[PDB]
């Protein structure tokens, strides 16, 4: 799972090689940083419940259509596994704040997403403005290094999905 | 135009103006 | 102005000095004085049109691999059996991906199944020459141009003898892949360095076929697939009634 | 050069070319490479040559760098070796214009009234020198090596 | 590879030195600046996809003839394959920003590539073209970003523009 | 591979959860010793060859038989694949010690470690005590170093203690 | 050449990847620690004079037979040639604190070390107690995290050359 | 460029083979299958005005939203380039009844397809729908195997779309 | 690759013929010297490791400029590579020696070596020296051995020059 | 273990061939040169003693200062260990005379050498130094074709350890 510390351990060992001062000088790096990220972590944490559901709103704000019957955001059932969705990428942004890297999203959310979106029939567009949402809320939870890292992460998904 | 006063490079039997552009130096070496 | 005029070295030209009733400090050292020719290392291998990224390092599946890890092994074998092509997310040979995350397959036998992949066939085989195909396979799965005239002829009648796939096979059970590659190493670029048993003229053939990280064994070039070790060139080296 | 000596001697008497005048310009233009890759050589080892003149030079006179010697001190055989590195110049210079006039005028004539000034020993200059053939003409094939040589025995000569 | 400071290092090495305290304090000024270089590359990284897209149509717009049967950026395959050059390439100009240094985009990136296109019969102007626009847009991102600290980042969007431009000049 | 904020969240995902209040202050804790962590496994970077070396003086005085004819540290080729082993299992343990957590020393060294000793005939007792001088030397360097802040280790001592003491046990 | 900066470039290229927060975080790291560094850096820059003259006497105290006639310590050429000898290695060593890695002693004094020092009669004992003894004297020019970045590479080499 | 032709002679080459009762038994099949493939080619052919045109609007009446403006079904050039795709889809499907195989659709479309649609924001129920609506009129051009061949390709679009 | 005898029987065969009388007692004569052919490739094997660092010695002792920053055996890599190919050389001449022909040390070593230089900016000038160096030294062993019968080896001691001298003339 | 006998068979193998007249010419080579061989193996075998304790002697008479306190030619176990270590040369060298080829030699003290002596700070020169006073004393136990054998392994020894 990718973190900082992951990546610099996996670098050493391809090499048979003792951990030295640049893999040491690189985790001080992730160290120093965990204090923003956790403060982001917790903010997004203890908010998580109105994120979801202004997120799961917008969504259906910006493709009214969604909302009619016949459509896929219709019914307590599609609705209920909207929000969960999102509920899991705002989890797995979290992670990836208190783990010091992507690892956690690369490995729950990005690794096959395409694939079981397309068999799915569920358009990234949907996901990318959930998180836009997201983004533009968490503006005034967060400010400095850990907005900056909110950001990192939000926008890593975004890209993930285009 | 100017290709008249250009042959100028050639100067005289041997009147150079000065200075002939990089000059070793090597006295630092020895 | 006395300081100014004596006190300072001032800007004559440049340079100073060393002379009568004389001298100035700045000490010296005998083998300190760089040579000229000159410099570097690395500009060595970064001069010609820079080879610089290969010398290799080999990336592999330690055992205990991580998905992260996993996903660039796939990248690596892609980019190292196609060079930089553009290959789209539906012509990738996702049943031999899924075994290799499945543990299944080692690092060979994924080489193994992408290269037999009709996908090859379609961009190297079907769009060049026999003996070009063969110069591209020498360096898609052994990192490297061909030793003599010998190995050429070996593998086209083993090629016309018994076709394509055991052709492919010829390469990857080679005691060379083996020795060098193991099974769990992606194929990586070779002729920069002195390998032991080589032939001095693969250096110059590895150079000839590999034209630098922006370079396209790419079928399309109008002309489209050719040859580029010469025949000529390739003869110094052996040449023999095999 | 050969071909200045050879112009010079036909204006002078109002003339053309000899056939012999012509013959020399022929054989000499056709050691044109030849002589070219004699003076690369030597230009390319012209600090280990320098050197190994200037260490046979102080064994064999070691009082030049003593007390009352020319070249006595660090600065006074700096100055020193920077001559023999001159003298090596001028000698790939004579090889590749195939005569003297070069050579001479920039180092040979007026070069007894220098050194006199400079009380420096002539003979001991000369040694130095003989110190450089031995260096430089183990670094050239045979015949390179004497095609070479006759150019610094020259200058040994022109000092004395 | 080479950054910045490993530069310095080999410039030092072929003096037979110990680093000038004039290329000192050069790199002292480069760990000075480190903070905006992470926002810098952060920006780049955190548009990427948008920067190709946005540089693409764009491209497409002046260019319809890419887009057309016989055209270079035709049928789907050649495409991607175009897209994926923007990205490759965005992609080794952000490397060199982080770096400090173009060594990373000339040796991986630049080396060989107009020889490839030319031989693929792929036209290098539009090439150029597409890595113009990506550096307008690119440095967009880095001039108007998300709640960063209000200061002067020219001396990096300068530095940027060179390596857009070092592409660019490379392929043309 | 798991580092010791990779284990926690890996257990929270396992609940369906964001990270406890519990757990988080656990890990802000990590990242509060973490200075002390990183001097911790540069004291075995910085010795390894004497940590590995001085082990291999004590376990072959202890256990002549090694070094004679018929033994497992002879000739020279076994010797070599001893050492090779005592720095192989060192090196994990200082992973281990850097991430916070043994997954990488059990994933990547100690898994099948023992069956592999037995079908060479290596003695896996032999192989635990040489484990256990590294550890005694590895951790009297940890705690008696070069200029380093004054301050109590012995918590990383400890953990680094059983990071030796698993690769023990399970190869004994 | 070895340095956090190029080590996380390395391993973004490898995947076909830009860089991402685990990587940012990774390069702030050697971006924060460059003060020690540069400051170890600029110390043993300015005592390097002196401390490559300790060194090489150290040698010939620890060995004093080296220094007797017929030996390697003996002469000016030999004298000179090991001031030259630790006067690289110190300079390699400012090089690695200002790179912010083990490159510049990788690159051109670890990769192939042994190769010549066997082919030239050259024992790393000598070059280990020039190393042990430029470490006692830089714990009096240094202190605090300069300490530790200088200790970090001059061990590194001491391990290198066993 | 797959057809069966080019699949039995790849097959004989990669086994250093002349072509034998096998080879030339699957050659006769798709000999065999030209005048229904053609006849579904010349069918589609000269109705391609009105099959595009019917698919364009089709993508509009099934997502309203679309024709509104700011939308991607809105002005003169997205509803231009909606018709020319659509044109090329029925382009490439008579080269694949035509050529006898997939190998047009597989080089020209299906080779990238996801990539740029991902990148241009192009949904692929527009296409799965233009397809659909394309196929449920063919219905009536043709009967027999020229049907089942006409058919054979739609549905191969549809699902290199899914 | 060839030997002496071989390289006669492709001859013969490009006749279409059986040995020549004249060839068979060339051959006869070669078995004749063999023992003191085997001694002289003996004599290089057995102080390998001595020509190769008494001839380095003295190359560096002549061109301190490669030792300097800027030379090409300059650091220790470079000295490492430089040491290496002076042993690759010898071990091609061995070779020659033992067949009897040069082709061995052509076709494997001496073939695009130069052109291979040249690209690297390595000095073909130095390595040429480097070359005539190890054959003073190597023929100095062969004509000066342990406790080998006394007789007359100028033929063999010419036929390795040739071999150095060879490898000289293709590198310069 | 690399015998002639071992290495003509292996080359056999390889191209899964029968051995043929080339090979077994080979194979005869060995067996002529048995008799000279095991002339030496018998000299060296029963001198072993003597030329042991000859050797280690040379060692502290060539590097007088390892016999000071504090050095590693000093107490008894050092001493016995250094014995040992010559006599494993010894016992491998008849070893290789007995066997017709570098094997013995090349599998129980060459792989691995230098990493061994590197760990235990054991110079080589030592070792050398012992082996080129066994071959000064090997001059008058042996003449003819058992010294050339003798001096090829003793060779062989010492270039294995530069
Ligand atoms: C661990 C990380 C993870 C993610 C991200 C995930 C996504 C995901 N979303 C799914 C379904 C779904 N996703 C949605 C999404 C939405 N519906 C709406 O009202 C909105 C338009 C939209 C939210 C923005 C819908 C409606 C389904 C049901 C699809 C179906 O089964 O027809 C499914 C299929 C299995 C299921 O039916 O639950 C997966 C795997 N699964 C995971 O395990
Ligand atoms: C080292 C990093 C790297 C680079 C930079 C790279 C470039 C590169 N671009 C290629 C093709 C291509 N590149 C393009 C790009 C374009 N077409 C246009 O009309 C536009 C002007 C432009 C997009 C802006 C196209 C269309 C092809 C396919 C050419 C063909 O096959 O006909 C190929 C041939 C292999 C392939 O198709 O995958 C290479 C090697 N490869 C690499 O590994
Ligand atoms: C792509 C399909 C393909 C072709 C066409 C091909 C040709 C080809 N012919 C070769 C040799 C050869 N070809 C011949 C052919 C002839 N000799 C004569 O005198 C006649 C005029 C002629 C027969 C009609 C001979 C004799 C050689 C061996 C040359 C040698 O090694 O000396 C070689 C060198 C490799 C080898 O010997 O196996 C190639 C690549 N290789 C291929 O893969
Ligand atoms: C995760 C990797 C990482 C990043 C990205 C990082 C960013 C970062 N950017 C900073 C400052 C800043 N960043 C900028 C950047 C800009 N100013 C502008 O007006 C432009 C729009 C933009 C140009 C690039 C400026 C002006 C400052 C304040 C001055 C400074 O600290 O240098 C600071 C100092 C604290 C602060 O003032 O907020 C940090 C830590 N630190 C990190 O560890
Ligand atoms: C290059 C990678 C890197 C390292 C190695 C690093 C070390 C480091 N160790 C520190 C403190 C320290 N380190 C120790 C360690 C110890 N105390 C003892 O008595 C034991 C012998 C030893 C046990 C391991 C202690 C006690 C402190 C002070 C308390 C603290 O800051 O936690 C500090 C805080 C500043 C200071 O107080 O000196 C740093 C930066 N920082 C880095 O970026
Ligand atoms: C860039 C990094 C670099 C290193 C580290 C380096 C080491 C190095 N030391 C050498 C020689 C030497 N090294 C020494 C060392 C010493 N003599 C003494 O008085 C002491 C015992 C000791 C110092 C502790 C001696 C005496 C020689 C001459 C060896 C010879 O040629 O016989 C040589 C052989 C070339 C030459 O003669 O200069 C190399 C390459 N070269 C490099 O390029
Ligand atoms: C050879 C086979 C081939 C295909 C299939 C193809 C598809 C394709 N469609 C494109 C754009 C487009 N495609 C559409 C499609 C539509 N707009 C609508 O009104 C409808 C919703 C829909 C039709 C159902 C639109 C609006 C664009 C413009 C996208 C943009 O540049 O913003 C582009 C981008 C280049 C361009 O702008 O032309 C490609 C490559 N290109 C090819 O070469
Ligand atoms: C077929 C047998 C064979 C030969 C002969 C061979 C030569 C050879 N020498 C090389 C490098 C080298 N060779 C030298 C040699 C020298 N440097 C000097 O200054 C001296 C003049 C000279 C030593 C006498 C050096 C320094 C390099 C490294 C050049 C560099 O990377 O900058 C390389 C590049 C690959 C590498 O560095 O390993 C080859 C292929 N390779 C082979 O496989
Ligand atoms: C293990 C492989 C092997 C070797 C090495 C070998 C050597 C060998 N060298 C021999 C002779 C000899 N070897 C030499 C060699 C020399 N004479 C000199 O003065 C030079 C210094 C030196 C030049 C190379 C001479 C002169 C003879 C005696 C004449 C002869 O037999 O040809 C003999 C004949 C017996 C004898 O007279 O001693 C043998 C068996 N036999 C083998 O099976
Ligand atoms: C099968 C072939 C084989 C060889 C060659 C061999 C060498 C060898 N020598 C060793 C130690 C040793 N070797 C010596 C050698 C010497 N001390 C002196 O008085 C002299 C200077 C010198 C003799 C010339 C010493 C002192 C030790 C003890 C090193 C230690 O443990 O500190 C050890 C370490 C294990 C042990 O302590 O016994 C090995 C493996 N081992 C083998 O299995």
């Amino acid at each position: 799972m990718k973190t900082v510390i992951t990546e610099v351990i996996a670098s050493a060992d391809s090499q048979g090689r003792f951990l030295n001062n640049t893999e040491l000088q690189a985790a001080n790096g992730r160290f120093q940083r965990a204090t923003a990220s956790m403060e982001a972590a917790r903010a997004l944490t203890s908010n998580a419940d109105s994120l979801v559901k202004g997120a799961v709103q917008e969504v259906y704000n910006k493709f009214p259509y969604l909302t009619q019957p016949g459509q896929m955001g219709y019914g307590d059932t599609n609705q209920a596994k909207c929000a969960r969705d999102i509920s899991h990428y705002l989890r797995f942004i979290t992670y990836s704040l208190v783990a010091g890297g992507t690892g956690p999203l690369d490995d729950y959310i990005v690794a096959g997403l395409r694939e079981v979106n397309r068999t799915f029939n569920l358009s990234p567009s949907w996901y990318i403005e959930a998180l836009k949402h997201i983004k533009g809320k968490v503006g005034s939870q967060l400010s400095g290094q850990p907005l900056t890292e909110a950001n990192a992460y939000i926008d890593y998904c975004i890209n993930a999905l285009s | 135009p100017t290709a008249g006063l250009e042959p100028f490079v050639r100067m005289s039997r041997m009147i150079r103006s000065g200075v002939p552009e990089d000059r070793e130096e090597p006295d630092e070496l020895w | 102005a006395r300081e100014l005029t004596v006190t300072p070295v001032s800007a004559r030209r440049t340079t100073s000095p060393t002379a009568p009733t004389a001298p100035a400090m700045p000490l010296a050292g005998y083998y300190s004085r760089p040579a000229p020719r000159a410099t570097a290392d690395g500009d060595a291998q970064t001069k010609l049109g820079i080879t610089a990224v290969a010398p290799a390092q080999a990336v592999e599946l330690r055992p205990n691999f991580g998905e992260t890890e996993l996903q660039a092994v796939i990248r690596a074998t892609y980019k190292q059996l196609f060079g930089n092509t553009y290959i789209l997310e539906a012509d990738r040979v996702v049943q031999a991906e899924s075994l290799l995350r499945n543990g299944s397959i080692n690092v060979r036998e994924f080489v193994r199944l992408l290269a037999k992949s009709e996908l090859y066939k379609e961009r190297f085989f079907h769009c060049t020459s026999n003996n070009r195909f063969i110069e591209l396979t020498f360096k898609h799965l052994l990192g490297r141009a061909p030793y003599n005239q010998s190995e050429f002829v070996e593998h086209l009648d083993r090629y016309q003898k018994s076709g394509y796939d055991a052709e492919i096979d010829s390469y990857i059970d080679s005691d060379e892949y083996r020795r060098v590659f193991g099974e769990n190493t992606v194929p990586y670029f070779r002729g920069f360095k002195y390998q032991t048993g080589q032939a001095a003229g693969v250096f110059e053939r590895t150079l000839k076929l590999y034209g630098g990280d922006a370079d396209s064994d790419t079928n399309r070039n109008r002309q489209g697939q050719l040859r580029q070790v010469d025949p000529q060139e390739l003869l110094r080296s052996g040449r023999g009634i095999v | 050069s050969v071909l200045t000596k050879a112009i010079v001697n036909a204006d002078a008497e109002a003339r053309y070319l000899s056939p012999g005048e012509l013959d020399r310009i022929k054989s000499f233009v056709a050691s044109g490479e030849r002589r070219l890759r004699i003076a690369q050589t030597l230009t390319e080892a012209r600090e280990r040559i320098v050197k190994q003149a200037g260490d046979q030079l102080f064994q064999i006179r070691p009082d030049v760098v003593s007390p009352g010697g020319n070249a006595y001190g660090e600065k006074m055989t700096a100055l020193c070796l920077r001559d023999l590195d001159y003298y090596l110049r001028l000698v790939t210079y004579g090889i590749v214009a195939g005569d003297v006039t070069p050579i001479e005028e920039i180092g040979i004539i007026g070069v007894k009234e220098m050194y006199n000034s400079l009380q420096t020993p002539i003979p001991a200059v000369a040694e130095g020198v003989r110190a450089m053939k031995n260096v430089a003409t183990s670094l050239l094939s045979g015949d390179d090596a004497a095609e070479a040589g006759f150019y610094f025995d020259y200058l040994v000569g022109a000092m004395q | 590879m080479q950054d910045a400071f490993t530069k310095a290092i080999v410039a030092a090495d072929l003096r037979g030195s110990f680093l000038s305290e004039q290329e000192l304090n050069q790199l002292t000024n480069l760990v000075k600046e480190s903070n905006k270089r992470l926002d810098a590359v952060n920006a780049i990284t955190g548009n990427a996809a948008e920067i190709i897209s946005d540089a693409a149509h764009k491209l497409f717009a002046e260019q319809t003839d890419l887009i057309r049967p016989g055209g270079n950026a035709y049928p789907n395959r050649r495409m991607a394959a175009c897209l994926r050059d923007m990205e490759i390439i965005l992609r080794y100009v952000s490397y060199a920003l982080l770096a400090g240094d173009a060594s990373v985009l000339e040796d991986r990136c630049l080396n060989g590539l107009k020889e490839t296109y030319v031989a693929l019969g792929t036209p290098t102007r539009s090439v150029a073209r597409a890595v113009q626009l990506m550096k307008e847009t690119a440095i967009g991102y880095v001039n108007s970003p998300s709640g960063v600290t209000r200061g002067d980042c020219s001396a990096l969007v300068n530095e940027a523009a060179t390596y857009f431009d070092k592409a660019a000049a490379s392929i043309a």
